[PDB]
RNA sequence: CCCGCAGAAGAAGCACCGGCUAACUCCGUGCCAGCAGCCGCGGUAAUACGGAGGGUGCAAGCGUUAAUCGGAAUUACUGGGCGUAAAGCGCACGCAGGCGGUUUGUUAAGUCAGAUGUGAAAUCCCCGGGCUCAACCUGGGAACUGCAUCUGAUACUGGCAAGCUUGAGUCUCGUAGAGGGGGGUAGAAUUCCAGGUGUAGCGGUGAAAUGCGUAGAGAUCUGGAGGAAUACCGGUGGCGAAGGCGGCCCCCUGGACGAAGACUGACGCUCAGGUGCGAAAGCGUGGGGAGCAAACAGGAUUAGAUACCCUGGUAGUCCACGCCGUAAACGAUGUCGACUUGGAGGUUGUGCCCUUGAGGCGUGGCUUCCGGAGCUAACGCGUUAAGUCGACCGCCUGGGGAGUACGGCCGCAAGGUUAAAACUCAAAUGAAUUGACGGGGGCCCGCACAAGCGGUGGAGCAUGUGGUUUAAUUCGAUGCAACGCGAAGAACCUUACCUGGUCUUGACAUCCACGGAAGUUUUCAGAGAUGAGAAUGUGCCUUCGGGAACCGUGAGACAGGUGCUGCAUGGCUGUCGUCAGCUCGUGUUGUGAAAUGUUGGGUUAAGUCCCGCAACGAGCGCAACCCUUAUCCUUUGUUGCCAGCGGUCCGGCCGGGAACUCAAAGGAGACUGCCAGUGAUAAACUGGAGGAAGGUGGGGAUGACGUCAAGUCAUCAUGGCCCUUACGACCAGGGCUACACACGUGCUACAAUGGCGCAUACAAAGAGAAGCGACCUCGCGAGAGCAAGCGGACCUCAUAAAGUGCGUCGUAGUCCGGAUUGGAGUCUGCAACUCGACUCCAUGAAGUCGGAAUCGCUAGUAAUCGUGGAUCAGAAUGCCACGGUGAAUAC
């Protein structure tokens, strides 16, 4: 309730931004919603490709996009034709031509969001949280990751007074600026209320 | 085993001297106490000791996984847990190196 | 009993389903209804209540209540207890009763073996048998745990007889002792009283007063009279059954201990009832009465003070004789006896070696602390046991009721003693662990205090909140941790509220149909919402009977809500607190809750570091790695710079230069690295050196596990529930700015290290396109006209202010202070009334340094001066940033 966004103060030290472009006072706001408009687009449409982050770059007023997702195929379907439908719709609400590049996430169970994602669905469909939670923790642990720390808020288990669980493994040095700590949320708004998930992963070293 | 090697030919100075110094102490610090067991590995077959009290922690431990002990108990200690209670003096030196010297003999034959 | 006929046909329920305890979901109800043996469910998401499905169990039954035993080893013979949980009488002598050392003989009671008779049958049990089986009947056996007698066996127990010495007891001799009773007695003080001296206090308290004293105290000296207590010695010393016992002396008298022998020869151990003793307080009769002192009196303290304090003071305490018989009468440990590893003192006898020199070595009584096996719930006990047994007695059997009532016994009396029940609660206890707390202790820290500096509270003004009024003065935050807060900006808008005017598949979304481009331009009624019109366009693909756009009507699924619930949530936040702590694994200790690690000696800003130590490690934290500020270097030199030189309208204005400032990227540099001392040879602290910076150099970000069911459903998301011709939607005007009040947060003051006028100096950072806006021009000015230039080291905002010099002002409510009001104007914006900002002139209040109480701050800080920014058309003294000047104090 006071810890800074662990992805926050790492911008520039380790973490590069999610948007990379330039502007001025006139259009800066105008750009923000538009790129937020596409973020709003893909986030709704691509649950099933397991998206981790979408990277926006405005080159010479001709937007470029990257989809950080698990299945480079399942976002494009077959022959990749499907993403062409996805390519042009993007530009429209953006305003400039767009080639939509894509990056395949290699350690799927290592990016925070996808991990935090998986937790949501498992938790979203009335499945016991701990049976997945600690299963989830142990997963990337032996796949090789110095530390993992999941945290779930809410009315877990269909409870009636809310509380918070968590879990921790290895190291999660949240004061070391030198570190690499992926981080994401992916809430869970089940039948009973809304429950959250926070995961800290000390995936890197410097 | 890391430090012991690194300090003299290996990894000892890719840092600041005083900082790289700290690992050196740990090497001696590790050498100081744990040094005598480095080679051991696994678990004992026997645990010869000089006293029973001053090392009262041995008997209650060594006679817990059963490792046969051999203790020179003074006329002050308690032999209870010790396997082969050898009456004798702890607090001497010419006597103790005799005991060591006593054990030094046949240990030198055992090797086979 | 047997045979034939008829057809699935005539025949399945009851409890419970939270744990106990077999078996769960849905709906309804909302601390209601109700359930229930227990423990407990019921507050809008109930597996427990009612129904429903389904399930479990039992079954012609099933459950309920009642009753006995069990479970209950909670009446313990089998088979309980008593240091603290319930419970060892207060202690002692001791009759009955129980129990009893060792040797031989005897007896044959107990005991014991065989036999004998009786032990009725059915019933119980065993092999059978009989009704188709069963239940039921039944044959035979066993058994009926027993009682009487005969015959023996004689270990053990008892009787009897005779012993023996260990148990027990007597004598010889000493030793120590606050043992008890009596009768004397000495010193010290206390008060009193009489003299001498001599004089205003004495006594008392946190501070006082009560009281005593100028009829002379208190002080000091001299002396007498009394009463009670025995300093020092005096000691977890001694003595006594226990209560208890203390100056010395004498008389009377009890017990204990040791020696080497003597002698009786089991004379024992315990003991209900009985007898005696038995602190204190108290009772009765009579003596005493210094001090102390219940009660009481007076003075105080307090909110009250039938107390704590102070001055006095009766009983009483003191003595005798009676009485009472209770006490945390407590090592909370019954009496006697046997046995079971040590250590160190103390006290008191006695044997021996050297008393050869305070000694050394034994042997007995009693006693103090710590401790092992073992024991106990643990805590602890531990040769004087709570250990290991044996004898005898007392006593316990949930809490309260109650140690009470009733009766009995005792009592002068107060009372004591023996001692229930109903009724009522499912707990009442014991020891121990983790925290929290303490007007408990130690240690350490923080502008926490102290030492200073300057403010608050007093004044006016700006601003927010409670209160109050209102058509409405939206909503929320409202101990530190709300109160210049959400609000980085309410005239309209914002707007969530108010009056009135209106709309309702709609202002915003998807989906269906037709007329029809979309759009463009314009009038009347109207506050506006709207209503009622009048023209123009006819446009992209052709399936072309349409598209897809976009307007309108029409239909319904829906749409919409800043509606209640932060105690259904997420997300984000404050906070204790940048506090130094919080935990885990593995191992060990403990029955266990847990502990240790994480404590301790030091050390530090720090569970930071070294060492030690049943701990070894680890994670989250602290520190570091990131920003920025301080010194320096390499590249680059613009729109920024100007050193050495040319031209100069001397101004970086112009060549031109590339050094310096500076700008910006990348490196260096501070590490207790060097030196000395101190320090456990450790960490570390102290001072110096060089150095721009010296001990985390300064500042910042970064906020652990958790606490506060702290904020927020109105940023947002969101389960619920909720409304829906409205709690939803659109408009106009108004409120959000109200004002007998009260609080918090600021601004400016009350002036002379200051106000005023003139001359005049030095800043940083930042901001900019329906934007910032020079030059010039007009107006007192606010600003208006024109208007280059700059989306930006180049243009503009923009002129830093306190400072400094010169004149002036004379302690005044003044040239202080500047509110309030008056008129008069400027800009913004549809619109300045409610309710803006600024300017001109006039106007000129309160107020003269602010009660209790109270807050901030450790150096470029406080204080004081001024600048820019965000928010925004317009609107800062609020917030956020910047540079200037420049301290006091920390013992």
């Amino acid at each position: 309730g006071q810890k800074v966004h662990p992805n926050g103060i790492r911008l520039g030290i380790v973490k590069p931004w999610n948007s990379t472009w330039f502007a001025n006072t006139k259009e800066f706001a105008d750009n923000l919603d538009s790129d937020f408009k596409v973020r709003q687009y893909l986030t709704k449409e691509l649950a099933k490709a397991s998206v981790s982050r979408i990277v926006i770059e405005r080159p010479a007023k001709s937007i470029r996009v990257t989809i950080h997702t698990a299945r480079p195929g399942i976002v494009i379907g077959k022959k990749g034709e499907d993403v062409e439908k996805l390519r042009k719709v993007v530009a429209d609400i953006a305003g400039v031509p767009a080639q939509i590049n894509i990056a395949e996430v290699r350690k799927p169970e290592l990016d925070a969001k996808l991990v935090a994602d998986s937790i949501t669905s498992q938790l979203e469909r009335r499945v016991m949280f701990r049976r997945a939670m600690k299963r989830a923790v142990q997963n990337a642990m032996r796949l090789g990751a110095k530390g993992i720390k999941v945290e779930v808020s809410g009315r877990l288990g269909g409870a009636e007074i809310a509380r918070t669980e968590w879990y921790r493994e290895g190291r999660v040095p949240l004061h070391t600026l030198r570190a690499d700590i992926d981080y994401n949320t992916s809430e869970a708004h089940t039948t009973y209320g809304v429950i959250g998930v926070k995961v800290w992963i000390f995936k890197g070293e410097i | 085993k890391d430090l012991e090697t690194q300090s003299q030919d290996g990894t000892f100075d890719k840092l600041t001297k005083k900082e790289a110094l700290m690992r050196t102490r740990e090497l001696e610090k590790l050498e100081n106490s744990l040094g005598g067991i480095k080679d051991m590995g696994g678990l004992p077959d026997a645990l010869f000791v000089i006293d029973a009290d001053h090392e009262h922690i041995a008997i209650k431990e060594a006679n817990n996984l059963g490792i046969p002990v051999f203790a020179i108990v003074d006329t002050n200690s308690d032999p209870d847990g010790v396997d082969f209670v050898i009456p004798g003096n702890d607090d001497a030196i010419r006597a103790v190196t005799l005991y060591l010297g006593a054990v030094a003999a046949t240990v030198r034959e055992g090797r086979s």
